[PDB]
């Protein structure tokens, strides 16, 4: 049974920064990606790393945020810089081959089977 | 078995879910053939056990009592004109197999079938395969249940009852055996390969078994030792004990994992952006492409809840399918299946659509013949998808890029692309909601192209939008997100 437990988060001001971990006990040679829910909001993909190490960003945090893999580890990583109030919601690691989905407040995220029980960033 | 056995240059396959033999045939002949597809995906041609509780749904045809050539679809002599009339014209025949099960456990005894052939379910009889109930799993089960009930464990799902229905031995010699000898009928009458319906409930090792009796390809049609096309339908989205990678020894399988993906890109769900298809393909986790079978959606998940959940776009949602079919079409990645289905009356209820069983366009029990109206449309509720010019002139786009390399990858950062393949097509696309308007350089000679999707090259002219490449390649192009269709291609052979 693979179980996904993310780290880091917490409340920082604006312009500080966060660091957030994910561990997983499924390897990692699959795309691993990083999902934020924000209150009353839809579910966004923030960054995503492919087996090759490219990455996805979305726009608003392209150059801010720098997604990782240490594959010596199995343990992504999600580098936050120059945080924004905008940036507020809860962020959900995420992984596994092929599409799951994610259901909390009554809207569904589809993403990669496999989800983290989500960590609290405040800015 | 990886290979299509398409004639040369086709590069895809329609499934004319539950078309007549007659109206296929036909089909064949005066659009099929001259539209370049590769070849028709059918429904079971066997016979099957005839639900009137719902109403002869279309799920019925997946219940086999026999292995007669003969259905709501036509009989043997009506199946084989079909074969003879698409093959003559350069269209496969891709038969849909079931051989996992028989019909359901709980039916009723009698004749109440598509053919008239006796069984008795309860008692494990099939007197015209012949099959007995040692032909069948039931001991071979362990779940208390006798059916599935975790798809963790991969012993169950193979073994027990897939929803009730009777689970073939296919271990044994006599039941391979009998299952070959009615895809090798189908093989002697023309037909160039199949789709292994419930791969997933098979071992990986009986299916070669059965594959291996299996004869070479008709040599009127085929050069002597083809190896039919196989084409395992397994669903696997990830998460599961079962991994489709077990049967790329048997043949390709159907790779869900692609419209699952693709329905969400395009439609911009959960935070998806189609500028992040770039390294679309196997970078995404998908399985290798010389081994997949792809397609936008299915008969089964088109219907909702199947797989992919509503993610998956359809001819209901027009516009953005239209989009997604033509990615597909024009990207490297697979081998491609188009769907062309039926219309049927949607009724929500709690989330799921309690009409999706409705069957085909009939009248009592029998199903309607496809008409076509001088706009090229078709008429008694068939959608035809496979003669949207949009769709259509995107299998002939893939037919000319075959073989070229992806090729001038573009992007806003947003959602508006464009790629090309080699020298011989580019195609762009704007799924933002604002204008496109942009140079790009299309990797194709100097001249006037027809826009495939809003027009059709006629004579020495296009009834659409016209693109003009300059000596350099380079082209503008300007699309509104407000457009009927919010992309463009042009290709070699649309060139003025
Ligand atoms: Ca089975
Ligand atoms: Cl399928």
């Amino acid at each position: 049974q693979v179980q996904l437990v993310a780290s880091g988060g917490g409340s920082v001001q604006a312009g500080g920064s966060l660091r957030l971990s994910c561990a997983a006990s499924t390897f990692s040679s699959y795309p691993m990606g990083w999902y934020r829910q924000a209150p009353g909001k839809e579910c966004e993909l923030s960054a995503r790393i492919f087996s090759d190490g490219s990455a996805n960003y979305a726009d608003s945090v392209k150059g801010r945020f720098t997604i990782s893999r240490d594959n010596a580890a199995n343990t992504a990583y999600l580098q936050m810089d120059s945080l924004k109030p905008e940036d507020t919601a809860v962020y959900y690691c995420a992984a596994g081959p092929g599409s799951g989905k994610l259901v909390v407040a009554g809207r569904t995220c589809y993403g990669p089977n496999y989800w983290g029980q989500g960590t609290q960033v405040t800015v | 078995q990886y290979a299509p056995q398409t004639q040369s240059g086709r590069t895809s396959i329609v499934h004319l879910f539950e078309w007549r033999w007659v109206d296929i045939a036909l089909e064949c002949e005066r659009y099929l053939g001259p539209k370049g597809f590769g070849g028709v995906q059918v429904s079971p041609p066997n016979e099957n056990i005839v639900v009137t509780n719902p109403s002869r749904p279309w799920w019925e045809r997946y219940q086999p009592v026999s292995y007669k050539l003969c259905t709501r679809s036509g009989n043997e002599n009506e199946f084989r004109d079909m074969v003879t009339r698409c093959n003559n014209v350069g269209v496969r025949i891709y038969v849909d197999a079931v051989i996992n099960h028989m019909c359901g456990s709980g039916a009723a005894a009698g004749t109440g079938t598509t053919c008239g052939s006796y069984c008795n379910p309860g008692s494990r009889e099939f007197p015209a395969v012949p099959y007995s109930a040692w032909d069948f799993n039931d001991g071979k089960c362990k779940t208390a249940s006798g059916g599935i009930e975790s798809y963790n464990d991969p012993y169950q799902v193979r073994d027990c009852q897939l929803v009730g229905l009777l689970d073939l031995a296919l271990e044994k010699d006599y039941v391979r055996s009998m299952i070959a000898d009615y895809l090798n009928k189908l093989i002697d009458i023309g037909v160039a390969g199949f789709r292994i319906d419930a791969s997933k409930h098979m071992w990986p090792g009986d299916i070669k078994a059965v594959l291996d009796k299996l004869h070479n390809l008709n040599t009127n049609w085929f050069p002597a030792g083809s190896r039919p096309f196989i084409f395992q339908e397994v669903i696997d989205l990830g998460g599961e004990a079962i991994k489709s990678s077990e049967y790329f020894g048997n043949g390709r399988v159907t790779e869900f994992k692609y419209g699952a993906k693709l329905g969400t890109v395009v439609r911009k769900w959960s935070g998806e952006k189609m500028s992040y298809l770039k390294n679309w393909g196997e970078g995404w986790g998908f399985m290798p492409s010389d081994r997949a079978l792809v397609f936008v959606d299915n008969h089964d998940n088109q219907r909702g809840h199947g797989a992919g959940g509503s993610s998956i776009l359809t001819f209901w949602d027009a516009r953005l399918y239209k989009i997604a079919v033509g990615f597909m079409l024009a990207h490297p990645y697979g081998f491609t299946r188009v769907m062309s289905s039926y219309r049927w009356a949607r009724n929500f209820v709690n989330g799921e659509d309690v009409n999706d069983w409705i069957g085909p366009p009939n009248n009592n029990g029998v199903i309607k013949e496809v008409t076509i109206n001088a706009d090229t449309t078709c008429g008694n509720d068939w959608v035809c998808e496979h003669r949207w010019r949009e769709i259509r002139n995107m299998v002939w786009f893939r037919n000319v890029v075959d073989g070229q390399p992806f090729a001038n990858w573009w992007d806003n950062g947003s959602n508006q692309v464009a790629f090309g393949r080699g020298n011989r097509g580019f195609i762009v696309f704007n799924n933002d909601d604002w204008q496109l308007s942009s140079t790009l350089q299309t990797g194709l000679p100097g001249g006037t192209y027809c826009d495939v999707i809003s027009g059709d090259k006629v004579g020495n002219s296009c009834t659409g939008i016209k693109v003009y490449v300059s000596s350099d390649g380079t082209a503008q192009f300007s699309i509104s997100n407000s457009a009927e269709d919010p992309f463009i291609a042009i290709h070699a052979e649309s060139k003025l």
